[PDB]
């Protein structure tokens, strides 16, 4: 009897606490598509090839819909495409926004606006010679743009400000300050969903709409209590517009964190128990430094979360059996993934780097990151097959696009933690499109069994239809 | 500098009276100069995996027909601390070998004192 | 054992990156209809026969509901039906609108209005001798008509203007300028959905409705933020009213482009992974030059997209198993389809031409384009049939309407990329209505198999009920 | 959580051309870069016990059927003070192996050298 | 200098699966990627005589029992104006082969081409 | 001008000592004046399909019982660059033929110099 | 990604009326539009090696059982300087084929003509 073994999600035990955990695929994305007896396959994440050389590691990215170009902060420089257009001080992640007249960067507690004419301004109070209101402009944490105004949050004081309509280098003349105010504190992040200013605190997410007032001093924004979410975000960059709302990671102020997508006044969990355990392995710090982003290609709608030790990708287009998660990494020994700050421009997806002063372009006919061969994992769930004596381990692989006859390390575990002997079986061949990857004689199953299916390639890996004969 | 020697992994354990592997033999690893059979003197032993994780395993290590350490009939890599004593018993319970300190079997014993002196 | 083989959608592998892709039917449309043991058939796209002779290639088309006639721009001429009614400058695609007393063409940054009395006007500011407002009328990108006014978008400056009620050759005296303003930039296209001015930018689509205000200087249009769509369009002609809303191709500003239909504040994807890959094969340019149109005949609701190398047709009425796509082409070597600017008038569908100065009328009892034989393809999905030794490859064909005993090239692939020998089987015969297209002895299947089913005809092709015997 | 593989420290001597132990063979320990079969070239050899005591024994070291050094019918660990050369002959007198410098240096003289210079 | 290489001018048409000629077979050549048996798809075929007469003949070419093209019982050389598609049928009438696109240039009469080119 | 000659597609490869096809024979195409068996000298070879796509294929081309190149038992059209060397080996591994430069077997060798001179 | 089909460059001579090679036949190479069997009309013929060296040989070219030209029991490529006529006779002396102008021009004399007129 032939039995099909799923490979899109594995299963095992954690030897630290003897609990059951999922084994996520590494450098693999699941694509639901009926190929043959399969109804889905697994394809390696696209590799990275060098595009440009920059001043340092990437610190921010945005698509400038005004200039129709991608602006990247790298090291101490700000680039419009390939050419440097400004100097940015600091060393960490920066906020990025833009409008008609300038590209704004939130860095070092400042909202530095690089105008397209070549001048650089900074948001500051109106001069006292003006008859205009002066505000307590402290530090800047996060910035955003809406309706021709920059809205930014003051660091740790629950307040946010907007810029003037005819002068974006100053706050509003009469009514610039607003507060979330349905909370003791928390203004961690700021964004714009559809036409609202969204203030992401801890334990609250608040929405603000334009009032349409005309009288001087009247409030230009009003909170919408019907749209507010009773949950917060862990860090200033722990949120992204994913599908039509914001996906975020919750603050410890409301319990153990996980991954949520905002619905209508509520948040729906996206993370599984294994993802929650991975998140819980981090302190409150190392969790506020996580960076979230989104990717879109070939009907793939990926949500990428970078942590100091993990890069976790959630696929919303392949989550028909529950949330679909995978791990991105660089190297062969669980080193963190180096790609960050993805952005689609022209007809290519371009990324920054976490460790080198370079930029990539995410080539699709390879799987190596900057010419370095990468590792891919595909586990199968444990199953009870006492005295089964399995045979004919078959997998379907799409061969032909390869530079070497790269192989497959096939091993089996019988306790859920430790894997045994690895056999090397050729899984690809250059210019050969009919290969039949297969291992005839698998051993006898005593109580339990599970397979690892490790590959190391510079070429794309496409695997589907894992099957065994159990006799 | 070629300071790494191409040696044999999966160490081989042989019977002390004949040229034969200690099939189904038991190995205990413990503190230096002690009886490792007593669980009070035993020290952790770890399986080293492909992924790099080290998983502590039950102390009596099983030797197969080839003279090698196996876990579930599978050849594994077993690691511990540098200073340990080893006891090897046959499948019938007879003592095959005892070593009070493995570090004293290194070919060069001047290295330890030279390192601790200068 | 008789097994039925679907032909509405094929399947194979791309040899460039070893990925799985769909093989769309070429010059064939799928009609869901219970014929016999089939529940649907595949019919060749109607051929094109010459109707008129124009000045040049077609640049625009519209049905003038005021005149009850079709207006076409061909070369340097504008025709109402068959007779020239104006001269139009330029060489590329033009925008079309019409109203009570004129047919407006948006071309060369101008809104040129050809009035039915024979005089031609152009939109410009009111003379300074008037006490009326003057506006920064720059270039014209796209035009539309609503409620007796022309609404057009200024090129690259996010603004749009309306004309005056009693003088359509000028903007409004008091309030003509409006801005989308919920965006840093983008006014790529303009349209009218039901009673709204729809402004299709990049990364947003905004809706404007009439306020009903009567005071001078007050805004006559107000934006509806509740109907907004958080997605853009690729080019000025990458949008069309498809079913009851707009279907469009998205901008790179929101990720990798695909095909969407606007719902209620959201966009629903229509393209599949293969269509997304085809779109991604084009740069940002060659994607803004794409054109989108709609056809309707025999319950077929076709959405046609013209690209420099592909013409892709989506069928809304045959999408019960997922989106249904096909390819239109001219010749035998994947040359782009020459038909463009379809419009139903009288009882005939009429098209322009992309390479010649002619017009067609889309005859239904042929399949040739301007008396030249055309090629039709029908692929089957790959399947695993190890050691099958198949027999009796049958297909049901509706014969009788033919000028020659046209034949079928039947081949098989065993790897998904390369096809073997082609066998010639007569699939049609003039004045014969019982044919039994069939091949007796197909070979043994080693691992995989798939068929191509190529036809070259000047007559309609109707194929259904593909079946094999697997023994 | 470890930094050394569990190995077999007790030496075993096998034939250089066939997979069999040097059953009842001879090991001769002598001066560096010389022929240790000659008694004039030989150096004192001691057995080191579990406690750590040393017992000087006659030079020809006996290799039993298991391929191990045995003095009084029991496995013994052989030690020397100075660097040596080692020659292994089988039971029939044919030479099996020869190493002219087991550590490629003399720890005895290098001890004085390092005491002077380090 | 070597200007001419001794070669065979007569093409040989054999079976697809076995080393046998297509005896008394037929050849239809026409527009590329089409069915050449349809006379609308057929293209002119000429006999190139020993001097260059280039006399046109009817499309179906007859294959000799040796696998060569014959006309009036004589071996003839057949030329075309463009790349074409080929269809070879057996004496029984079965499709021996179909080729969608073939183009082999005539390696003869280079003086005329040079005169028309230089 | 009738510059295209009706020749035989699907070229036939014959044994060098008898009138027999090289069944299950191997063909290697590489750079001119080199050994195409060594994969460092090999050059791409492409299957040309009906739709016009060129798909690079594994270098050793297999010859069927009729003497023609096949891919999976199916007759295919194989294309490479004009300048290449060819090695044809029998199924038992014996060299059937070798040609260091195919372009030197054209009947007219004056054309190359004439085109490269005027 | 290629612009020439992989063909078989080595000539093979078969019978004009039956599908069999001209085994142990003869090829006579002579002046254009003459009878090359006559030694007066014969012209020098050379074998061109893999390197490119030329060795003049006697006019009657030996065809082997495979239908190929062989001089010292090995396949050879035959070259001439001037345009020639080729007559192939079988082993029984019957004429198999005759071509009075293989290229329909003389490259030797046309080289002189084109060196001055171009």
């Amino acid at each position: 009897p032939i039995q099909q073994l799923p490979m899109m999600k594995g299963m095992g035990k954690d030897f630290k606490n003897a609990d059951y955990i999922d084994y996520l695929p590494v450098n693999m994305l699941a694509t639901p598509k009926e190929i043959l007896n399969s109804s889905g396959y697994l394809r390696s994440f696209p590799g990275i090839t060098k595009r440009y050389d920059m001043n340092g590691v990437s610190r921010g990215v945005e698509y400038n819909t005004a200039q129709n170009a991608v602006y990247r902060v790298c090291g101490g420089k700000l680039y419009k495409g390939e050419s440097e257009v400004g100097d940015v001080a600091g060393s960490g992640r920066v906020s990025m926004a833009h409008g008609r007249t300038s590209q704004a960067v939130g860095v070092n507690g400042q909202l530095v606006e690089y105008r397209y004419d070549g001048t650089v301004k900074t948001v500051s109070n109106w001069p006292a010679d003006s008859g205009f209101t002066q505000y307590e402009l402290g530090s800047v944490r996060d910035i955003t743009r809406l309706r021709g105004r920059y809205a930014w949050s003051k660091d740790g004081t629950d307040s946010w400000f907007i810029t003037d309509l005819e002068d974006e280098s100053h706050p509003d003349r009469y009514s610039a300050q607003y507060r979330a105010e349905s909370q003791p504190d928390g203004i961690i992040g700021i964004g714009t969903w559809r036409d609202f200013i969204v203030c992401f605190g801890s334990s609250t997410i608040e929405y603000f709409s334009l009032t349409g007032a005309t009288t001087a001093g009247a409030a230009l924004y009003v909170a919408q209590p019907s749209l507010m979410v009773q949950k917060g975000i862990a860090g200033t960059y722990c949120k992204t517009p994913f599908a039509d709302s914001y996906a975020f990671i919750s603050h410890p102020a409301t319990g153990a964190p996980s991954v949520y997508i905002i619905g209508s006044g509520q948040a729906s969990p996206i993370a599984t128990a294994s993802i929650e355990k991975i998140i819980r392995s981090y302190t409150a710090e190392e969790m506020a430094t996580g960076v979230m982003e989104t990717l879109r290609f070939d009907s793939h709608e990926l949500l990428i979360i970078h942590l100091p030790r993990h890069v976790l990708v959630y696929d919303a287009s392949s989550s028909q059996n529950g949330p679909q998660w995978c791990v991105l990494k660089t190297g062969l020994y669980d080193d963190v993934y180096r790609g960050v700050d993805f952005m689609y421009e022209g007809n290519q997806i371009t990324c920054g780097d976490k460790s080198e002063a370079v930029v990539g372009q995410l080539q699709f006919d390879i799987s190596s990151q900057y010419d370095k061969q990468q590792e891919h994992l595909l586990f199968t769930p444990l199953f009870k097959a006492d005295n089964a004596r399995c045979f004919d381990l078959e997998v379907e692989s799409s061969t032909g696009v390869a530079q070497y006859a790269d192989r497959l390390f096939l091993s089996a575990t019988t306790d859920g933690i430790n894997y045994g002997r690895e056999q090397m079986i050729e899984q690809n061949e250059p210019f050969v499109y009919d290969k039949r990857v297969l291992w005839k004689r698998v051993g006898r199953i005593r109580r339990l069994i599970g397979f690892k299916l490790r590959v190391i390639t510079k070429s794309p890996v496409t695997l589907s239809g894992c099957q065994i004969r159990l006799e | 500098t070629a300071n790494v020697v191409v040696s044999n992994p999966r160490p081989i354990f042989t019977e002390s009276r004949s040229f034969k592997a200690v099939a189904n033999g038991k190995i205990y690893i413990g503190q230096i100069d002690t009886d490792p059979v007593n669980p009070a003197n035993q020290i952790p032993v770890y399986i080293e995996n492909e992924d790099g994780s080290h998983v502590q395993i039950t102390q009596p290590l099983i030797i197969n027909a080839a003279g090698k350490i196996v876990y579930n009939g599978q050849l594994v890599k077993i690691v511990t601390v540098q200073g340990h004593s080893m006891a090897i018993y046959d499948a019938n319970g007879s003592q095959v070998d005892y070593i009070a300190n493995v570090l004293k079997y290194d070919p060069d014993q001047y290295s330890i004192e030279a390192d601790k002196k200068f």
